[PDB]
Parts: C-alpha cells; sequence; structure tokens
RNA sequence: GCCGUGCUAAGCGGGGAGGUAGCGGUGCCCUGUACCUGCAAUCCGCUCUAGCAGGGCCGAAUCCCUUCUCGAGGUUCGUUUACUUUAAG
RNA sequence: GUGGAAAAGGAUGUGGAGUUGCUUAGACAACCAGGAUGUUGGCUUAGAAGCAGCCACCAUUUAAAGAGUGCGUAAUAGCU
C-alpha cells in the first residue's frame, strides 16, 4: 500500500517503455540487490506482497530498502459499458520498471538466507529476474 | 547386561521395575536381600546396579557409584535444580566440595585426572548453572 | 572410479566361447548361457583373462561398455555357483508348499495360487513360511521372485504376506 | 598440505629420541579392549606411547630411511606406534605377550619392531 | 504420485531420475513420489 | 479390658479376546439378593492400578491375606459320532 | 517429429567458454572396523533416555563420537 499523497493530474497516458533504465543500474545502498531483466508494470499489491515475503522470511534486518515507488495512475472504465464516452476512473498506481533496474536492496543479512529471501519474493513479481551483489 | 538405578527407598515392588527384573531369567525376590544388603552401606542414595547374564546362565550384580549432581542438590538445599540454563544460579559450590565429589568417583570415571574430573563436573553443572567457587 | 577397464577372470573350469561376432556362450559346471550384443563392442578372451574394448568414448558407449563387463562378470559367477533369493512370509495362517514340480500358495484367497517354473529354476520349501528360489541367471531369478511377491505384496499395517530376506518394510499404525 | 609436513617432521623428532616401540594392529578396536589396554599401560608405564594410526607408504618409508629400514612389513594395514624413552621394556613386553595370547585379541604373533635391532620375539 | 509440473526434492533423501521423458523423483517415503506432466 | 457415653471410616464383586512393561467401565456367563445422575471406544478418568460428585452404612475389619475348592472361559490335541465348503484318487 | 502452436516455473538432457576446494604426503564413492564416558540434559508425563521442550554447545588419548542425523509401545537391538 504505497500511495502518492498528492498528484497534479490524476489521469495520464499509459506511456511506452523501451530501452534500459536511466538510473538504478547498480545496487549501491544495500549489499545484495535484485534486478529486473524484462520491462513491465508493477503494482502496489506486487510491491507490498514482495515486501511482506522478504520481511516475514528474514524476521530481522537493517531495513528492507524498497527502491521503486509507484507514481503512474492507471484508469479503468466500469464493467460492461460501450467503449468511449470519456476516459475511465483512476483505479490504482503503477511503478514503471525498465530492464537493469534494481528493485530491492538488502544489507546486514548473510549469504544463503539473502538468496532464499530474494528468490521467495522474486517469485511474486510478473517479470524475469536476476540476483546481483555489490561491487 | 542391563542397568538399573535402584534407590535406597524401595526395591521390592513391581510397579517401579517389574519386567526389567522379571525377564532376566533370575528370581526377583531371591536377590532383594543381597540388593538391600549392598544398598544399606550407601543408604540414602541411588546406586546403579548392572545385571549381567553369562553364557553359563550365571547372574552377576555389580554396584557402582551414584550419578553426578546428586549431592549438588543437597549442597544447594533445593531438590530440583534450575531448569533455565546459566542465568538462574543458586547453587554456589566450593572447590573443596568439588574435589570431594570428584574423589568419590576416581574409580568409577574413565577421566584422566582430577583436572579432567573438575572439567567433567563443570560440563555437567553448566547445563543447570551451578556456581563452582 | 571405473568399472569398465577393470579385469575379470574365469575362476576355475568354466568354458567360454565366441561362436558368432557378438554372441558369447559360457558353459560352466551348472549349465550354458548364451547372449548376443550389438557389434560395436569388442570382447577378447585370453586364457583366464577377458578384455573389453570400445571404439570411441562417448555418452552411451560408456554405458554399454560398463554394462557389458558387469553383465558378463555377473553371469560367469552365476554359472559358477548359482544364485539364491529367499522369501519369508509373515502371517498366522499363511502357507506355501511344494506340489511336484510346481509351487502352491494359500495366503488369503478362496483358490490357491499356482506357480509353474519352466526354465529349470528350482523352488524349495525348507519350512512352512521360508521358501527359496535357486537358479543360474540373476534376471530370471529376480523375475521369479517378483512373480512370487506379486501374488501378495506386503501390506503396511500388519507385516503380512510375502517379503524378501532382510529388507525393511514401512510400518503404518492403524487405529 | 604443509601441515602434513609439520606433523611428519615432529614425528621424526619424536622417533629420533624414541628408543623402543611395540607392534599394535589398529583393527578390532572394541572399546573395552582399548580402554583396558590404555589403563593398563597407564599402570605399567608413562603416557609416552602414542595413539597415532596413519600407516600410508609416504609415512613409513620416511620414518625408515633415516633409521630402521624394516618397515616394509608394517607398510600395509594399520599399526599404531608406541614410543618408549624411559626404562628398557622386558616385563612390559612379556605383559603384552601374555595379554595378547590369553585372549584380548592378537598382535600378529610378534611382528617385531626395531628398537636398535629387533625383528623376532620381542620379550 | 503427485502429477505437478513443478517437481523438486522435498526431503534430502529424494533423488531425481530422468525417466522416459518425464523427470520423476524417487524416495524412501512414498509420499514424496512425484512425476511431472 | 468387662462395657457404656459424642463421633468414624479402609471399604459397599471378580474372572476370562480388552487398553501403556496400567486399573475402572457402558457386549458376553455367573453368584447378584452389594444404592442413584453425568463424563467415558477410529474413547475418558488416570497411576501402589484407587475410574472421577454427592448422599442410603448400624458403623470398624466376618467385608485388608492365607489349604477354604471343583465349577460359569481363554487350550498344540481331540485319531470319539456327525454336519457343512474347495479339491489331490 | 523440434522443425510443423504457446507462458510463468521445474530438471545429473546435451554441445561450447570460464571460475573455484580436494587434487598419490593418496581425493569422491565401495567394502571391513570404530560409535564410549560424566550422561537416562533438565523437569511437567512415577514413561520419554533423539523420540514434545526453558536449554546448553563441555572434555577424553582420539586426528572418532556431536550430550546426538535412523527401525524402535518409552529406553534396551544386525542399524545409519
Amino acid at each position: 500500500m504505497l500511495l502518492p499523497k498528492r498528484v497534479k493530474y490524476r489521469r495520464e497516458h499509459r506511456g511506452k517503455m523501451r530501452g534500459r533504465a536511466k538510473g538504478g543500474t547498480e545496487v549501491h545502498f544495500g549489499e545484495f540487490g535484485i534486478q529486473a531483466l524484462e520491462a513491465s508494470w508493477i503494482t502496489n499489491r506486487q510491491i507490498e506482497a514482495a515486501r511482506i515475503a522478504m520481511t516475514r522470511y528474514m524476521k530481522r534486518g537493517g531495513k528492507v530498502w524498497i527502491k521503486i515507488f509507484p507514481s503512474k495512475p492507471y484508469t479503468a472504465k466500469p464493467l460492461e459499458v460501450r467503449m468511449g464516452s470519456g476516459k475511465g476512473a483512476p483505479e490504482g498506481w503503477v511503478a514503471v520498471v525498465k530492464p537493469g533496474k534494481v528493485l530491492f536492496e538488502i544489507s546486514g543479512v548473510s549469504e544463503e538466507v539473502a538468496r532464499e529471501a530474494l528468490r521467495l519474493a522474486s517469485h511474486k513479481l510478473p517479470i524475469k529476474t536476476k540476483f546481483v551483489k555489490r561491487e | 547386561v542391563v542397568k538399573l538405578q535402584i534407590p535406597a527407598g524401595k526395591a521390592n515392588p513391581a510397579p517401579p521395575v517389574g519386567p526389567a527384573l522379571g525377564q532376566a531369567g533370575v528370581n526377583i525376590m531371591g536377590f532383594c536381600k543381597e540388593f538391600n544388603a549392598r544398598t544399606a552401606d550407601q543408604a540414602g542414595l541411588i546406586i546403579p546396579v548392572e545385571i549381567s547374564v553369562y553364557e553359563d546362565r550365571s547372574f552377576t550384580f555389580i554396584t557402582k557409584t551414584p550419578p553426578a549432581a546428586v549431592l549438588l542438590k543437597k549442597a544447594a538445599g533445593i531438590e530440583s535444580g534450575s531448569g533455565e540454563p546459566n542465568r538462574n544460579k543458586v547453587a554456589t559450590v566450593k572447590r573443596d566440595k568439588v574435589r570431594e565429589i570428584a574423589e568419590t568417583k576416581m574409580p568409577d570415571l574413565n577421566a584422566a585426572d582430577v583436572e579432567a574430573a573438575m572439567r567433567m563436573v563443570e560440563g555437567t553443572a553448566r547445563s543447570m548453572g551451578i556456581v563452582i567457587e | 572410479s571405473r568399472v569398465g577397464k577393470k579385469l575379470l577372470e574365469i575362476p576355475s573350469d568354466v568354458t567360454v566361447t565366441l561362436n558368432d561376432n557378438n554372441t558369447v556362450a559360457v558353459k560352466g559346471p551348472k549349465g550354458e548361457l548364451t547372449r548376443t550384443f550389438h557389434p560395436d563392442m569388442e570382447i577378447k578372451v585370453e586364457d583366464n583373462v577377458l578384455t573389453v574394448a570400445r571404439p570411441s568414448d562417448q555418452k552411451e558407449h560408456r554405458a554399454l561398455h560398463g554394462t557389458t563387463r558387469s553383465l558378463l562378470g555377473n553371469m560367469v559367477e552365476g554359472v559358477s555357483k548359482g544364485f539364491e533369493r529367499g522369501l519369508e512370509l509373515v502371517g498366522v495362517g499363511y502357507r506355501a508348499s511344494k506340489s511336484g514340480n510346481k509351487l502352491v500358495l494359500n495366503v488369503g484367497y478362496s483358490h490357491p495360487v499356482e506357480i509353474v517354473p519352466e526354465e529349470g529354476i528350482e523352488i524349495e520349501v525348507p519350512s512352512q513360511t521360508k521358501v527359496v528360489v535357486k537358479g543360474t541367471d540373476k534376471e530370471r531369478v529376480g523375475a521369479i521372485a517378483a512373480n512370487i511377491r506379486a501374488v501378495r505384496s506386503p501390506e503396511p499395517y500388519k507385516g503380512k504376506g510375502i517379503r524378501y530376506e532382510g529388507e525393511v518394510v514401512r510400518r503404518k499404525e492403524g487405529k | 598440505a604443509i601441515e602434513t609436513k609439520k606433523v611428519v617432521v615432529e614425528e621424526i623428532a619424536s622417533k629420533l629420541k624414541e628408543s623402543k616401540s611395540t607392534i599394535i594392529v589398529d583393527y578390532r578396536g572394541l572399546n573395552v579392549s582399548e580402554v583396558t589396554e590404555l589403563r593398563k599401560q597407564l599402570r605399567e608405564a608413562n603416557v609416552e606411547f602414542k595413539v597415532y594410526k596413519n600407516t600410508m607408504t609416504r609415512r613409513a618409508v620416511e620414518q625408515a630411511e633415516l633409521n630402521g629400514l624394516n618397515d616394509f612389513l608394517t607398510g600395509p594395514n594399520a599399526i599404531a606406534f608406541s614410543t618408549e624413552d624411559v626404562v628398557a621394556p622386558a616385563k612390559v613386553l612379556n605383559d603384552f605377550a601374555k595379554n595378547h595370547e590369553a585372549l584380548e585379541i592378537k598382535a600378529g604373533v610378534i611382528e617385531g619392531k626395531v628398537s636398535t635391532v629387533e625383528e623376532v620375539k620381542a620379550l | 504420485m503427485k502429477v505437478r509440473p513443478s517437481v523438486k526434492p522435498i526431503c534430502e533423501k529424494c533423488k531425481v531420475i530422468r525417466r522416459k521423458g518425464k523427470v520423476m523423483v524417487i524416495c524412501e517415503n512414498p509420499k514424496h513420489k512425484q512425476k511431472q506432466g
């Protein structure tokens, strides 16, 4: 449940994704990070489910270090209506994710338990995913 | 061979030991007099008795020294020791008492020396947190 | 860590011959066993020395090269001494006995079960419960033993029916 | 791998000042037998006798080549090594002979160990 | 059997056998017997 | 101890397919002439083996142990009837 | 029968390119031996001693025994 408390315009374009991420190409703040390889939309519920997976498995840590925040609203028309007559109502929020984006960062937890936590939470996201460690 | 930690209180009835004495092939009541005669030398304690049956159907009974930390409860004054490890420490035992307890089991133990014996009693006492002075 | 290039030897008085390119016939004191392989293998018989030779070392050539030496060695002690599988049967009324050249079982069923050995592999009853199969080839002895076990496989709740000599069976408690 | 070289050279330093040794085969290692043997050698003599068992050919030839090149028979299998600096054994060797012959496992009917020169009938 | 398209060893006694085109597992515990597809 | 005055309690059935190296019990047979409600079997009270709450007991032991019994069941054999079901002749 | 229809996920399928400990002072397996003592770890079960858990992480000569990974009504067995 991650919410921008105020937005200029509550309806905006769906946008196009292509190419790698502009920033967040390296894990810098924690010591083990997780990376996206394929670009897609990731929602509030997916961020929250991954965070509950990581925190509840590790039961300890410095902190969780979510590295993306959803700002894009997406809209839906009400069900079974003739298509047109204006853009629909805002339904939820989406963090746009390009490849080469670190999604979650981990510090202070050892090798195999960090590997297990990140696998357990990367199974809860729709995108193909790779582990990474800090240089 | 079987082991039985027979106390000095009661060795007669069937609910405590029963078939452990029954299935050995030796009469249970026939050796209770010898068991009580051996126990009355060290009465007030729990003596382990090993019962061994040879190939010639001969029965041998060997009594041994009582287990460790039996006198530690009497030195503490509390019958049941602290079940929480190493933070509830009531029993403060002098090293003279530790040396006496080791000296009582110089024949029974297979430890090398008195230093090995005080290491043995440290390893036993560290489970319930008994202070050795 | 290799079983393929180790050496196997005829222990005593067991005759071996190669009558066709990859058909080997072995006559020991008990009987004669003859088998046929694909021609990619190579077998050479020195006096009390058997050597195997593969043309190339690759994934399934390694497998066949190992298994032909294992097979020939296993059948040569089989033709040397024969081989035993014992079968116990556990139950208060379960019975198995010998009827002529056949074996009869009565375990749970209204009809008795008949086993007819045809390949000259013997079955004997030293006791009512213990039964033994004795034969030349490990494959056929295992097949007959499995055929006896399939009459009644052992059941988990009470140890019952046919079982092997020393294997463990699963114990499930029924309340 | 050089820790092997340290334990080799300290065992050479032990066996150089070692005067006598006794054949013990490390098979049939039953607990009552080995505890009674160790307690009775504690009774008989000092603790100088060792429980070391490693008998690979890199060890025995390296011990033999400086002194006592008779370890070819003790090369295979497993033979524990006993070191005796204090008092010449005689009644101790007779004790080993009698408790090997009156049950309590065998020693190979005296394989022999070269104290200065000994191959046969260490008594 | 457990016909599941995800087959992984549950307990450490399990070992995987590549059999007939379907990667099964076999274990002493019969509950841990499964085969994909 | 002749006994009398104010009062009691251990205790008021077991055996034999039973359950824990564990007693009681809601099949079964017995003497019953010894009391009643509940819990208690793909189960409950429960551990010197007494099933757990109260009361009907003059009230202490003839009812706590000892030849004081055969007998009412659990048995390798029953070649001694004979029935009944599958088959070596 | 891919070619000649399709995903998250699963795998000792297989061909290439690497990295890393053992690597003949004898490795990984196989077989033969070893598996104890304080100590039956407490304390609720007069049953638990690995058969539930407040719970330690000792020392012996061991480079072998951890107060323990396993048939086991609860220990006691060919057993790992």
